[PDB]
Parts: structure tokens; C-alpha cells; sequence
């Protein structure tokens, strides 16, 4: 489970 | 640029076709030519530039982490020497990733940031600048790893000062800025406590401002507040 | 070629790294340089060339069908003229798809097919040749659509004659040949009955040969027999 | 649901 950054990949 | 003979409106139209075709390299090349026409970008046009380059650099970051790992697995005690091939290919992908980063930072510095007077435009570009210095930092190992990291921090901090003064706490660009800057603290700057404190403070201030929002604005902001909540659950 | 200075063994090693990085363009460029060293390919090396180019051409086919559809939606009665942008971009992707096809067919014709003496090598390349003529046919509209289609058919038929005489009915390369050739009948040659008859006959002959197989060979063959079963369920 | 050909994309 990877930490979130924006924007996200398709 | 090779897009110099195509109409700005045609470049924007084709960026959107390319997004639907999941053709991100094309999308990025179109939005590069659009920026290079020299006119400021609209809110929609800023998102197309962001979305285009993040998917390009995202494929290269993923690829780099696969190769970086195979390379380290081949550097332990009891690992069989496979020759230079893993290092050469990791270097080639990394070099290509660095050129994208330098290209995005070139557009930001020539001349998107100096012409961005509004809070929303300026905070968006300064965030972009922090993000792409961060991608350089993920793979930097030598003489100016420290200068690259401080360039990311510095851009991230100017964006945070402007959003703090000029945008509400639920503004998606503010919430995305804070999500990214927190992850910077956590995994680039080795400040996991700074990373966690920024995430709670950002979540809580937005929570207390949701009451002012339309149903549509609510869905936009809550989406991003849930990304902050997920990071915090993972680090605590 | 720009791979002419790299060792064949290094090109194969990096094709496999690129597959794990999901870097298919790199994978394809590596296996191109490998073919261009002029030595016959091994079974494993044939699969890397196949897998590499199918993922490249697969992204372009997907992209082409998205643009082709938006273009036709913009050619109905009651659709607003959006200018030439949709057609120009569809043409550019299609042109790029055609160059990949011509490149793969160039490798097959210089000189992979003439040097393939074994059943397995020859049937694999003749299948590849039918497949990439088929991709050209999917987008062909003019003077030699008919000649392109007959080139696909002809290569598909020589492969089928050799596999019929030289490989058992459960051979994965035979089963994959027949899956692809059936789809050719169905959606390129407008022979849906020929498409369905090939699929049943292929399924049934393989079913009656599974008893001769190891557990591992069984999993390989049954996997592909299920793709034939799925097509048949969809067309009947 | 799309008809199957081999090999398949990643
Ligand atoms: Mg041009
Ligand atoms: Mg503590
Ligand atoms: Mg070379
Ligand atoms: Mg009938």
C-alpha cells in the first residue's frame, strides 16, 4: 500500500 | 519546438484527445507547445499540463524503482555478478526521467511562474516546481542532492505561504499542495514528524471549513482529505 | 541500428529488465538490436520479441480505436464540426502504428523467416507475419487493403499447413495461431462461419490430445483452449 | 467484453 501524492497516474 | 507551427487551440484540443487515447507523451508534447505560445494558461489548461507530465514521469519513476531494487538485490553478499547491464539501464531511465523534470522546470521558469499573478495560478506552478525538484531528489546521490532538496522545499514553502493567506483551507490546490509537501517531509527530508503534523493540521482546518461548501466542492475536498487520512493511517 | 554497439547477450538481458519495468518501447528496441546481430533466435528470445512488439502496437491500436470512434461520432448528422484536429491526430497515431508493423515485418523478412528451418521457429514467425499484416488491415482503407488482407491470410495459411503436419494439436503455438487466424476470419475477412468452424475444430482436436500431456503442458494448452471457448461463446 | 488474440497486452 503506497502513500498518496496528487495528481495520481492513470 | 516542433509544435511551433500548430494553433494553440488545436494543441489544447489534441492534448484532450491524447488523454482519452491514454497517449500521455503526446499529451505532454501538445501542452508543451501550448505553453511555448507564450500566453498564460487557464485553470483547465493548467490541469492538462499537470496530468500530461505526471503520467509520463510516473511511468519512469515506477520503472526506476523496479531497476533500482534489482540493482541493490545484485549488490548484497551472496548475489552473483551479472555485469554492468542493470546499472547502465537504471542510469538510462534515470537520465530520461531527469530530462522530463528539467523540461517541466524550464516551462515553469520560462515563463509560467513570473507571469502568474493570481493565487490559484501561482500556487499551482510553485507546487509543480516543488514536485519536479522532488522527483529529481528521489534519484539524486551526488554533489547537489542538498541543493535539489532545498529547491523543492523553497518552492513548496512559497506556495504554502500564498495558499495560507489567499485560499480557504478546503481549496483542492491547497489540500493537494499540503498532501505532497507532507510526503516530501516524510521520504525526502527525513522529517516524519513534520510530515504527520502537516497532514493532521491540513485535515482538521479543512474539516472545520466543509460547512461553507456546495455538494460538488464537498466531493472535491473530501476526496483529497481522505488521501491525507490514508497517509496518516500508514505513518501512525 | 543504434543498438549495433551493444552485445547480443546484454540486449537480451536488458529486454528482460525492460519487461519487468513495463518499458515495452525499450524492450522492443533491445530485441530489434538482438535480431539485427544476424543470429537465429531461441524459443525464449522469440517470446521476448513477440511480447515487446505486441505491447507497443497494443497501446497504438487501443489509441487508434478511441480516435477512430470520436472521428465517426463527429461525422454523423447533428454533430458539430470541430475542425480537422481529430482526423490529423488519428492519421498521426495510425502512421506511427504502420511504422511499427513495417519494422516487425522488416525483421521477419530480413532475415528471420528464410533462416527458420524448425517447425516451432517457422510457425512462430509466419504467425507474427499474419498478425502484423492483420494490424495493417485493421486501419487500411485504400488501394491495397485487399493485398494487405491476402498477405495476412497467406502467411496464416502456410503456418497452419506446417503446424498441421509437424506439431500436436495441443502445441501452444498451434493453438495461438488458430485463435488469431479465427479472429482474422471473423473481423478482417468477413467469414464469421469460417472463424467459428476453425475455433470448434481447434478446441475439439486439442481436447482429444490432452491425455498425452504433463500437468505443466496441460495448464499451458487449457489456458489457450479457454480463449477459443470464450470467442465461440461471444460469436454464438 | 473483447474477443481474445495472443499474446495479450500487459
Ligand atoms: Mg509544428
Ligand atoms: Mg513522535
Ligand atoms: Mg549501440
Ligand atoms: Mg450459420
Amino acid at each position: 500500500p503506497r502513500r498518496n501524492t496528487l495528481p495520481a497516474m492513470d | 519546438g516542433a509544435m511551433g507551427s500548430m494553433e494553440r487551440a488545436s494543441l489544447i484540443q489534441k492534448a484532450k484527445l491524447a488523454e482519452q487515447a491514454e497517449r500521455y507523451e503526446d499529451m505532454a508534447a501538445f501542452m508543451k507547445g501550448a505553453v511555448e505560445k507564450g500566453e498564460e494558461l487557464s485553470c483547465e489548461e493548467r490541469n492538462l499540463l499537470s496530468v500530461a507530465y505526471k503520467n509520463v514521469v510516473g511511468g519512469q519513476r515506477a520503472a526506476w524503482r523496479v531497476l533500482s531494487s534489482i540493482e541493490q538485490k545484485s549488490n548484497e553478499e551472496g548475489s552473483e555478478e551479472k555485469g554492468p547491464e542493470v546499472r547502465e539501464y537504471r542510469e538510462k531511465v534515470e537520465t530520461e526521467l531527469q530530462g522530463v523534470c528539467d523540461t517541466v522546470l524550464g516551462l515553469l521558469d520560462s515563463h509560467l511562474i513570473k507571469e502568474a499573478g493570481d493565487a490559484e495560478s501561482r500556487v499551482f506552478y510553485l507546487k509543480m516546481k516543488g514536485d519536479y525538484y522532488r522527483y529529481l531528489a528521489e534519484v539524486a546521490t551526488g554533489d547537489d542532492k542538498k541543493r535539489i532538496i532545498d529547491s523543492a522545499r523553497s518552492a513548496y514553502q512559497e506556495a504554502m505561504d500564498i495558499s495560507k493567506k489567499e485560499m480557504p483551507p478546503t481549496n483542492p490546490i491547497r489540500l493537494g499542495l499540503a498532501l505532497n509537501f507532507s510526503v516530501f517531509h516524510y521520504e525526502i527530508a527525513n522529517s516524519p514528524e513534520e510530515a504527520i503534523s502537516l497532514a493532521k493540521t491540513t485535515f482538521d482546518e479543512a474539516m472545520a471549513d466543509l460547512h461553507t461548501l456546495s455538494e460538488d466542492s464537498y466531493k472535491d475536498s473530501t476526496l483529497i482529505m481522505q488521501l491525507l487520512r490514508d497517509n496518516l493511517t500508514l505513518w501512525t
